[PDB]
DNA sequence: CCCTGTCTGGCGTCCTCTCACCCCTATGATCATGA
DNA sequence: TCATGATCATAGGCGGTAGCGTGCGCCAGACAGGG
């Protein structure tokens, strides 16, 4: 991927952890259904003012070392090219070539 | 009563692992239950080994966690004591928990 | 005769107190209580603050001072000069009741405090009183891959074994 | 005792290659530190040469230049001996700043 | 050095890194808990002279 | 400021051999015996 | 069972309601006294 798309997605990052407590807050008050109507109808308005970057649901996750978008694994943040790289490389611990 | 859970990916090295803590336990004290093995965690990955477009070319990788626990009976001064200082080798996550 | 701030010796003011106290001299010296666990005991003291530092109202002259040299109380005048300097009585005048400072108990633990935990063959490592909830016994404040347990140890222990 | 004047954390360890808690003692296991005790395993020449400092809760003068006779402290302030010596034992005043 | 009678007979710097040290160490808990006006200033001198 | 007395700092051989000496006193705590 | 007495072990810097010091000597350079 390009440099371009990796910053986007470390600045989406940092969005997210910025934000998390205040939209979880307001997704709390969209979904308590003991609570008043206009005070619902603020909570989400107040979301809509928010940063779109600031939700978890826009960040996908890249390869932590080439960014490519497809082919991910997440217990090695990496994608499938550079994790079998890994694999005959020694570099992840544990793994080798499984066959039964 | 102090469970023990070792975990590693090699074997042997857990293997190695969990011998010395039992002689660590035995010197000391007295009544080490014993090295049970648990069932080993076969995570198992599939991925295509292409850069572009072979789909039916894959390798299938997979990390073997292993299990064992160990388990001391009656906790004594010197005992508990002890295993502070004895660290084992690495790659071998251990987790002990008094009762 | 009057009040004086005198290095003096401890503990035995009411002796060279009575040479003074005798009169109406004044005494005075800062404050503090000591809860201190001296030997397993915890011991609570309400003594002065200072080491020597004491406040005494005498006459300098016709009562001189090498005959009652005998006696405590007795380190040497505050000087900042060759002569005896007149002190001035602050707490006397203009400050009489403190101590507001805390009763920390000089370096003496409260709960929660950091410091070793355990000695024998476990202690080479700063284990934590997470809290002296009673002098007595528990399973330590140790950490090594698993649970953070709170003491090991029986009452003249878990501090300085 | 730690840390008072012969120390192990200040300047090292008693025996060589000998920690004071004891965890180390390989020939493959050498340049690790102790975590115990948190002493070096090295050699005991390293408390021939190690320092230690204490941080004077006041200043202090040297007596060096102090009382060499000439007092260097003496004829830098332009400043007779006697007048130092009555203001550095406390039992006089000296003005700094002394304003309009 | 020992003298071999379960005692030390202590080198003279040690005595004198002792002394400044009670000393200093007695400056800073009467820096600590307050000192009596025109009386942080005897300990001073004691430091120094020490 | 120009002497002239006082003061307090420096210094005072080398090499070797032998021997003694290197806290005791006071206070507090614990144990045992007697009432 | 409780209280008292005796014995043993462990713990710090003139000792005293002052005074101890007193039998080297030269040189030298600064600090100060007298004029």
């Amino acid at each position: 991927a390009k440099q371009s798309m990796k910053a986007r997605e470390v600045k989406r990052v940092a969005l997210a952890d910025k934000y998390f407590a205040k939209r979880a807050e307001l997704k709390a008050i969209i979904s308590d259904v003991n609570a008043s109507d206009e005070d619902r109808w603020n909570a989400v308005l107040k979301l809509q003012t928010l940063p779109r970057d600031s939700s978890p649901s826009r960040q996908r996750n890249r390869c932590r070392q080439t960014g490519r978008p497809h082919g991910f694994l997440r217990k090695f943040g990496l994608s499938r090219i550079k994790v079998r790289e890994a694999a005959m490389r020694g570099e992840i611990p544990g793994l080798k070539k499984a066959s039964w | 009563r102090i469970r023990i859970r070792l975990k590693a990916f090699d074997h042997r090295l857990i293997d190695q692992a969990t011998a010395e803590i039992v002689e660590t336990a035995k010197r000391t004290g007295a009544q080490v239950r014993g090295p049970i093995p648990l069932p080993t965690r076969k995570e198992r990955f599939t991925v295509l080994i292409s850069p572009h477009v072979n789909k039916d070319a894959r390798d299938q990788y997979e990390i073997r966690t292993h299990l064992r626990l160990v388990d001391i009976v009656e906790p004594t001064e010197k005992t508990v004591d002890a295993l502070m200082r004895l660290d084992l080798a690495a790659g071998v996550d251990v987790q002990i928990s008094l009762g | 005769q009057s009040w004086y701030l005198l290095y003096c010796k401890r503990g035995q003011l009411q002796r060279a107190q009575e040479h003074l106290e005798r009169q109406a001299v004044n005494c005075l010296a800062p404050m503090i209580t000591l809860e201190k666990i001296v030997r397993g005991k915890r011991t609570a003291v309400s003594e002065p603050l200072f080491p020597n530092y004491l406040f005494v109202e005498f006459d300098p002259e016709v009562i001189h001072t090498t005959t009652i040299n005998a006696t405590r109380g007795v380190s040497h005048f505050v000087r900042f000069g060759a002569s005896p300097a007149i002190v001035p009585s602050a707490v006397i005048h203009q400050l009489s009741v403190y101590k507001p400072k805390d009763i920390v108990d000089p370096a003496t633990p409260y709960p929660g405090d950091k410091v070793i935990i355990t000695e024998g063959a476990f202690e080479g490592f700063q284990a934590i009183f997470t809290e002296p909830d009673g002098e007595a016994r528990s399973m330590l404040l140790l950490n090594l891959i698993n649970k953070e347990i709170k003491h090991s140890v029986k009452n003249t222990e878990f501090r300085k074994l | 005792e730690r840390d008072g004047l012969f120390c192990a954390r200040i300047f090292g360890p008693v025996k060589d290659y000998e920690c004071l808690c004891g965890k180390y003692k390989r020939l493959k296991h050498r340049g690790v530190i102790c975590e115990k005790c948190g002493v070096e395993v090295t050699q005991t020449k390293v408390r021939r040469e190690r320092m230690g400092h204490i941080e004077l809760a006041s200043p202090t003068a040297h007596i060096w230049f102090l009382k060499s006779l000439p007092s260097r402290i003496g004829l830098l302030l332009d400043m007779p001996l006697r007048d130092i010596e009555r203001v550095l034992y406390f039992e006089s005043y000296v003005v700094i700043e002394g304003g309009m | 050095v020992p003298l071999d009678g379960g005692r030390f007979a202590t080198s003279d710097l040690n005595d004198l890194y002792r002394r400044v040290i009670n000393r200093n160490n007695r400056l800073k808990r009467l820096l600590d808990l307050a000192a009596p006006d025109i009386i942080v200033r005897n300990e001073k001198r004691m430091l120094q002279e020490a």
